[PDB]
RNA sequence: ACAGGUUUGGUCCUGGCCUUUCUAUUAAUUCUUAAUAAAAUUACACAUGCAAGUAUCCGCGCCCCGGUGAGAAUGCCCUCCAGAUCUUAA
C-alpha cells in the first residue's frame, strides 16, 4: 500500500472501481470446503510470516485494502444495510483473525458517529426527579461530629488502669510482651 | 478433613497448642472494646427483630390486609 | 448514637412522611447486658413453654 | 399440526392467548352438556374450543364434562369453601359464556398486573451466578472493572507467582 | 442436603477467577460448602479496583436487616464491610490493627532515622 | 421416601436398642471419667492433654 | 425481491414449501430453486423440498407455484377491501399497497375467531423452536 | 407562578407545532427484520388503524422531561482518624433494594483517608449502572461525546440520534446532558437545520430552549419559509407568555393584533434579523394571496 | 437439513446405508512460550507422609468439608412438617 495513511483514498481510486466496481469485495471470492456444507469455523490465519496459504481471503488478498474505522465505505460492505448486524467469518470468506479486527474496527466506528446503527427511543431513568430526598441532600451533622468526635467515645486509645494492668501481667506471666501506650494520631509516611 | 473413627497422627499425638505472647495493654483495651461493640450489635439486633415482629403482624393483621380480606367476600357474594 | 448510615436512613425515613421533628434519635441499651464469660451457666434442660 | 378438524387449537400460541384465570378458591368445574339440539350449540363449541384455553392455565383446577344426563346445559363450580355455583347456559353464545364465568370467577386485570408484577422480583439484576438466574457470571466481564484472566492476561505484578518469588528474596 | 444441626450465617461465598477473586455476599447454612447450596444472595463485594481507583461493594440492607432479626450471624469480613459502610459501627480489630499499623509506621521511621546518620 | 417396595429394616432398630443399653449399663463412672494423671496431664479415660496455661 | 405471499404446493411426489421473507433473509433455498431464483429475480426466499428430490419434477412443481401466485391487486378486486399490510418493524402504521379498484364493499369480512387453517407440523415445531436439528443453525456461505 | 415546561399551556402548543408526520415517526430503523402481515380492512377499519396509529405516534412523541442543573452532592456522615491509611483505595458501598426508587438509594463511599461521605453524581449514575443496567447505558463515558466525533455526526445530520443517544445515555438532570442538548442546539440554528427536528420529540425541547435564550430569529423563518404559520402565531404565544415583561407582549396587547400581525410586531419589537423576518412575511404574502 | 452419493438397458415412485456439521476420549505423526479452563479407567488391594483442632481443665465439632457412582428406575415438582441448630420472655 503506497497510501498507509488514507485508507478511504482506494476506494475512490480508479484501479478499485474497475476491479471490484459496485459490487463488494467478496463477490467473486468462493471459498472450498470438504463437502455439500462448509465449516461452521474457517480459516484461523491466512499470512504466516510472508507465505499466503494458497488462495487468499478477499481482504487479504489484496494488501491495498486496509481494515480501519475511518474508511466506512470498506465497512459498510461487511454490515447488512436491512438488519445493521455483522457478516459472520463463513458468510463474508476472510480469515478469523480478519473478522475479529473488523468487528473490532467496526465497534470502534459505530463508537465514533461514522457508521450508523439502530438508537431505540429510551424513556428517562426515573419516573420523577426529587432532588429533596436525604439521599443526595445534605444531612444534620452530629453533635459529635461537629465537635470533631469520633462517633463513639470508646474508639479512641484510652489508657487502662495500672491496677487492671498489674491484674492482667499477674495472670498471662510467661507470655507477657513489651507494653506500648496510645498510638501516635498521625501516620508518617516513609 | 478427618473422621470420629480415624486415629490421630503420631506427630500430633503429644502435642499441646501454645499460646502466643499477650500484650496486657493492649488486651484490656481491647477486650473493653470488643464489649462495647458487642453490646452495641446486641441491641441493634433487637432493633431488627422488633422490625421484623413489626412488618410480620403488619402481614398477618395488617390494616390492609384486612381491607382485602372484606372487600373480597363482599364482591364474591 | 446509631452507625452514621443507619442514623442516615431513620432520618430519611420520617422525613418522607411528613416530619420535621429534627430530634436526635438513640439507641436503648436496657435490654442489651449481657454476662461476662467468667458468669457460669446453667445444665438443665429448658423447658419449653 | 395437520390432523385434527381444527388443528389451530393445539397450539402452544392458542394455549397462552387465552386470558381465563379463576381464583384460588375454585377446585373442579362439572361441564354438562347435550349433543342434540339448536341450544346447545354455545355449550358445544365452549367445550370444543375454550376448554383446553382455560385448563391451560388453571393446571390444578380438575375440569370433568358429561354429556346427555340433563335436559339443560349447565356448568357447575365447587369452591374450596363448599359453595357450588350454578351456571345455566341453554342460549349463550362462545363468547359469552367466557365472559360471563371471567365475571362471576375469575382474576381481574389489577389481581394479574399485581402478581406478574411481585414475580419479576425474584429476578434481580444486582445478583451474580449462573445465566439461568443471573445476568452476569463474574464480575470480570463488568466494564468498569477489571477483565477476566482468560480473556485478557494480568500484569506481572498481580501475579500470585511474581509476589511469591519476590518475597523469597 | 439434610444436616444434623447448623446456623443461618451471612457470609462470603468466593467465587471468580484465578488472580481475580469475587466475593459474593450472601446468606446460607453453616454446615453447607462454600460455593454450595444457599438461601438468599444480597450483595457483592470486589477486592480489585478498577480504573477508577475504587473497590465496589455490594449491600441489599433491607434484607441484611431483616435476616439479622431472623438470627443470622455474621463473619469477620462481613462485619469488617459493615463497619466500613457505616451500618454497624467500626470492629475493634479493625481499630487495633489500624493501630498496630500506625505502631509499624513508626518503628520504621525511627529505624530510617536512625539509619541514616 | 415412601414406596411400594421397601424393605422393613431390622438389624438398623435392633442395633440401636442394643447400643442404648450398652451406654447405660457401661456407663463410666465419674471417678475415673475426671481422673487425671498430674505428671503428663494427660486425661486417662478420653486421653485428651490439658492446656498449658492451667498447668 | 420476494414473492407475494407463503405457497405450499404438491407436485407429483415433491411436496415444495416456500414462505415469504424480508429483505435480510436472501435465497436460503435448495442450490437448484436458488439457481432458478438467480435468474428470475427473486432475491429474499425460503424453500423446503421433501418428498421427491427429482430435478425435472422439482422445476415444473416450483414454476407452477410461482405462476399460480396471487397479486395483491387481484386479492383486493376480488375482495373489494383494502389490502393493508402491517410491517412489523413499522410498528401499528396501517401501510396500504394496493387499493381494491372499482366498488369499495362497505360489507365488514366476517371476523372468524378462529382460522381454519391448514397448518403443517413442520411449521409448528419452528414456531415452538422444537427444532433441534444441528444442520438448521449451520452458516453458510453468501448468495 | 412561573410557566414550567410541563404546564398544559406550553405542552399543548409544542404538540400542534411540532405535528403529526407518520412517515417519519413509524420509520423502519436498522434492527432485525420478519415477514410482514397482510389482512383485509374496511375503510372504517383502515380509520381505525390510521387513529390507532396516531395514538400510539403521541407515546413515540411523548416530550422528555427538561430540567435544570442538580446540585453537586458534598455531605460527610461520620470522619475517623482511625483509617488515616489502613486501606490504599476507597470503598464504594450500594444499597440493592428493587422495592425503593433510585433518588432515594443511599450510595455512600469511604474514602482512604478516614472519611465517610456521600457520593457525587458521577458515582452515584455509575453505580446505579453497574449494579441496575439498562439498554443504551454505558458505564464509561463513550468517545462519541467528544468535540471531534460529535462534529462529524453534526456534519452527518445525526441529531435526532445524537439527542435520543445522551436522553439514554446521561440524567435529564445532569451537567453534561445539559451541555450537549445547548451543544447541538447552537448547531441546528447556526447552520439551519431546523428541518431535523420537525416531526421528532425533541422539537418541543429545543423551542423551549430558544425561547429562553430568545433566539427565535432562524426558527421563526424557518417555519415561515415552509407555509407554517399556525406554528408561527403559536410560537410567539409561546414567547409572549415565557416573557410576560416586555414591549413585545405589551404591545400586542395593547393593540390587540390578530395572530399574522402577532409575527410583524415580534419582528419589529425584540427581532435581531427583523428586515429578513419582514421581508419573508412579505414574500410570503404575496404568494399566498396570489395562488389562494 | 438448502442437502449430495448409492439399486436399474434406462425412467419414476417407495426405500435403507453413507458423506457433508458440532463436542468429548484414545492411538499415530509433529511440536516453541505464556495465560485461562480441565485433569475422567477401575465400589480391585494398599507401603509411607499429612488431612480435627480449640481450651485455665468442663465442653464443643470430629463423612462438617472433601471423595465416588456399586446398588436403587431409583426420581422431577408440590402439601405437611416431628426433630435438630442461633437469638429471645414468648
Ligand atoms: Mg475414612
Ligand atoms: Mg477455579
Ligand atoms: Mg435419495
Ligand atoms: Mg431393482
Ligand atoms: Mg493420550
Ligand atoms: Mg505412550
Ligand atoms: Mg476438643
Ligand atoms: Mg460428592
Ligand atoms: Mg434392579
Ligand atoms: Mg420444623
Ligand atoms: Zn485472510
Ligand atoms: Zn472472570
Amino acid at each position: 500500500s503506497p497510501y498507509k495513511d488514507e485508507p478511504w483514498k482506494y476506494l475512490d481510486s480508479e484501479e478499485y472501481q474497475n476491479r471490484y466496481g459496485s459490487r463488494p469485495v467478496w463477490a467473486d471470492y468462493r471459498r472450498n470446503h470438504k463437502g455439500g456444507i462448509p465449516p461452521q469455523r474457517t480459516r484461523k490465519m491466512c499470512i504466516r510470516g510472508n507465505k499466503v496459504a494458497g488462495n487468499p481471503c478477499p481482504i487479504c488478498r489484496d494488501q491495498k485494502l486496509h481494515v480501519d474505522f475511518r474508511n466506512v465505505k470498506l465497512l459498510e460492505q461487511f454490515v447488512c444495510a436491512h438488519t445493521g448486524i455483522i457478516f459472520h467469518a463463513p458468510y463474508t470468506g476472510v480469515c478469523m483473525k480478519q473478522h475479529k479486527k473488523l468487528t473490532q474496527a467496526i465497534q470502534k466506528a459505530r463508537d465514533h458517529g461514522l457508521l450508523r446503527y439502530h438508537i431505540p427511543q429510551v424513556e428517562p431513568r426515573d419516573l420523577d426527579f426529587s432532588t429533596t430526598h436525604g439521599a443526595v441532600s445534605s444531612t444534620p451533622p452530629a453533635p459529635t461530629l461537629v465537635s470533631g468526635d469520633p462517633w463513639y467515645p470508646w474508639y479512641s486509645w484510652k489508657q487502662p488502669p495500672e491496677r487492671e494492668l498489674s491484674r492482667l501481667r499477674r495472670l498471662y506471666q510467661g507470655r507477657l510482651r513489651e507494653e506500648s501506650g496510645p498510638p501516635p494520631e498521625l501516620m508518617p509516611e516513609v | 478433613r478427618k473422621t470420629r473413627h480415624d486415629p490421630p497422627a503420631k506427630s500430633k499425638a503429644g502435642r499441646v497448642a501454645t499460646p502466643p505472647a499477650v500484650d496486657p495493654t493492649e488486651f484490656f483495651v481491647l477486650t473493653e472494646r470488643y464489649r462495647q461493640y458487642r453490646q452495641t450489635v446486641r441491641a441493634l439486633r433487637l432493633e431488627f427483630m422488633s422490625e421484623v415482629r413489626k412488618k410480620l403482624h403488619e402481614a398477618r393483621a395488617g390494616v390492609q390486609a384486612e381491607r382485602k380480606a372484606q372487600e373480597d367476600a363482599a364482591e364474591h357474594r | 448514637p446509631y452507625p452514621p448510615l443507619l442514623r442516615a436512613m431513620i432520618l430519611a425515613q420520617r422525613q418522607k412522611y411528613g416530619d420535621t421533628s429534627t430530634e436526635e434519635p438513640m439507641l436503648n441499651l436496657e435490654r442489651a447486658r449481657i454476662d461476662p464469660w467468667d458468669y457460669p451457666a446453667k445444665l438443665e434442660a429448658k423447658t419449653k413453654t | 399440526p395437520m390432523k385434527g378438524r381444527f388443528p389451530i387449537r393445539r397450539t402452544l400460541q392458542y394455549l397462552g392467548q387465552g386470558d381465563v384465570v379463576f381464583k384460588d378458591s375454585v377446585k373442579v368445574m362439572t361441564v354438562n352438556y347435550n349433543t342434540h339440539g339448536e341450544l346447545g350449540e354455545g355449550a358445544r363449541k365452549f367445550v370444543f374450543f375454550n376448554i383446553p384455553q382455560i385448563q391451560y392455565k388453571n393446571p390444578w383446577v380438575q375440569i370433568t364434562m358429561f354429556k346427555n344426563m340433563t335436559p339443560s346445559p349447565f356448568l357447575r363450580f365447587y369452591l374450596d369453601s363448599g359453595e357450588q355455583v350454578l351456571v345455566d347456559v341453554e342460549s349463550k353464545s362462545n363468547k359469552e359464556i367466557v365472559e360471563h364465568i371471567r365475571k362471576i370467577l375469575g382474576k381481574n386485570e389489577e389481581t394479574l398486573e399485581k402478581e406478574e408484577q411481585e414475580k419479576k422480583q425474584l429476578s434481580h439484576p444486582a445478583h451474580f451466578g449462573p445465566r439461568k438466574y443471573c445476568l452476569r457470571e463474574c464480575m470480570c466481564e463488568v466494564e468498569g472493572q477489571v477483565p477476566c484472566p482468560g480473556l485478557v492476561p494480568l500484569p506481572k505484578e498481580m501475579t500470585g507467582k511474581y509476589k511469591a518469588a519476590l518475597k523469597a528474596t | 442436603r439434610a444436616y444434623r444441626g447448623g446456623h443461618l450465617t451471612i457470609r462470603l461465598a468466593l467465587g471468580g477467577c484465578t488472580n481475580r477473586p469475587f466475593y459474593r455476599i450472601v446468606a446460607a447454612h453453616s454446615k453447607c460448602p462454600r460455593d454450595g447450596r444457599f438461601v438468599e444472595q444480597l450483595g457483592s463485594y470486589d477486592p480489585l479496583p478498577n480504573s477508577h481507583g475504587e473497590k465496589l461493594v455490594a449491600l441489599n440492607f433491607d434484607r441484611i436487616r431483616h435476616w439479622i432479626g431472623c438470627g443470622a450471624h455474621l463473619s469477620k469480613p462481613v462485619e469488617k464491610l459493615l463497619g466500613l459502610s457505616g451500618f454497624y459501627p467500626l470492629h475493634p480489630m479493625m481499630i487495633t490493627n489500624a493501630e498496630r499499623l500506625r505502631r509499624k509506621r513508626a518503628r520504621e521511621v525511627l529505624l530510617a532515622s536512625q539509619k541514616t546518620d | 421416601m415412601a414406596r411400594k417396595k421397601v424393605r422393613p429394616r431390622l438389624i438398623a432398630e435392633l442395633a440401636r436398642r442394643v447400643r442404648a443399653l450398652r451406654e447405660q449399663r457401661e456407663r463410666p463412672r465419674d471417678s475415673q471419667r475426671y481422673a487425671l494423671d498430674y505428671e503428663t496431664m494427660m486425661r486417662p479415660h478420653s486421653g485428651n492433654r490439658l492446656p498449658m496455661r492451667a498447668w | 425481491h420476494t414473492i407475494y405471499h407463503d405457497i405450499s404446493l404438491k407436485f407429483k411426489r415433491t411436496h415444495i414449501k416456500m414462505k415469504k421473507q424480508p429483505r435480510g433473509y436472501g435465497l436460503h433455498c435448495h442450490r437448484a430453486i436458488m439457481t432458478i431464483c438467480r435468474l428470475i429475480g427473486i432475491k429474499d426466499l425460503y424453500a423446503k423440498v421433501s418428498g421427491s428430490v427429482n430435478m425435472l419434477n422439482l422445476t415444473r412443481g416450483l414454476f407452477l407455484g410461482l405462476s399460480r401466485q396471487e397479486t395483491h391487486q387481484q386479492l383486493a378486486d376480488k375482495k373489494s377491501l383494502h389490502v393493508v399490510e402491517f410491517r412489523e418493524e413499522c410498528g401499528p402504521l396501517p401501510i396500504v399497497v394496493a387499493s381494491p379498484q372499482g366498488a369499495l364493499r362497505k360489507d365488514p369480512e366476517p371476523e372468524d375467531e378462529v382460522p381454519d387453517i391448514t397448518l403443517d407440523w413442520e411449521d409448528v415445531k419452528a414456531a415452538q423452536g422444537m427444532k433441534r436439528s444441528v444442520w438448521s443453525g449451520l452458516k453458510r456461505a453468501a448468495t | 407562578r412561573k410557566p414550567t415546561f410541563m404546564d398544559e399551556e406550553v405542552q399543548n402548543i409544542l404538540i400542534k407545532m411540532t405535528g403529526l408526520d407518520l412517515q417519519k415517526i413509524f420509520k423502519p430503523a436498522l434492527q432485525e427484520l420478519k415477514p410482514p402481515t397482510y389482512k383485509l380492512m374496511t375503510q372504517a377499519q383502515l380509520e381505525e388503524a390510521t387513529k390507532q396509529a396516531v395514538e400510539a405516534a403521541k407515546v413515540r412523541l411523548k416530550m422528555p422531561p427538561v430540567l435544570e442543573e442538580r446540585a453537586p452532592i458534598n455531605d460527610v456522615l461520620a470522619e475517623d482518624k482511625i483509617l488515616e491509611g489502613t486501606e490504599t483505595a476507597k470503598y464504594v458501598f450500594t444499597d440493592i433494594s428493587y422495592s425503593i426508587p433510585h433518588r432515594e438509594r443511599f450510595i455512600v463511599v469511604r474514602e482512604p483517608s478516614g472519611t465517610l461521605r456521600k457520593a457525587s453524581w458521577e458515582e452515584r449514575d455509575r453505580m446505579i449502572q453497574v449494579y441496575f443496567p439498562r439498554e443504551g447505558r454505558r458505564i464509561l463515558t463513550p468517545v462519541i461525546f467528544k468535540e471531534e466525533n460529535l462534529q462529524t455526526m453534526y456534519s452527518q445530520d445525526q441529531h435526532v440520534d445524537v439527542l435520543n443517544l445522551c436522553v439514554a445515555q446521561f440524567e435529564p438532570d445532569s451537567a453534561e446532558y445539559i451541555k450537549i442538548h445547548h451543544h447541538t442546539y447552537e448547531d441546528i440554528d447556526k447552520c439551519g437545520k431546523y428541518d431535523l427536528l420537525r416531526s421528532t420529540r425533541h422539537f418541543g425541547g429545543m423551542a423551549w430552549y430558544f425561547v429562553n435564550k430568545k433566539k427565535i430569529d432562524g426558527l421563526l423563518i424557518d417555519q415561515i419559509q415552509r407555509d407554517l404559520v399556525s406554528d408561527a402565531t403559536s410560537l410567539v404565544h409561546l414567547y409572549h407568555i415565557l416573557h410576560p415583561d416586555g414591549q413585545s407582549a405589551q404591545e400586542a396587547k395593547k393593540q390587540g393584533a390578530e395572530g399574522l400581525h402577532l409575527i410583524k410586531v415580534f419582528a419589529k419589537t425584540e427581532a435581531q434579523k427583523g428586515a429578513y423576518i419582514e421581508l419573508t412575511l412579505q414574500a410570503y404574502q404575496e404568494a399566498f394571496i396570489t395562488h389562494s
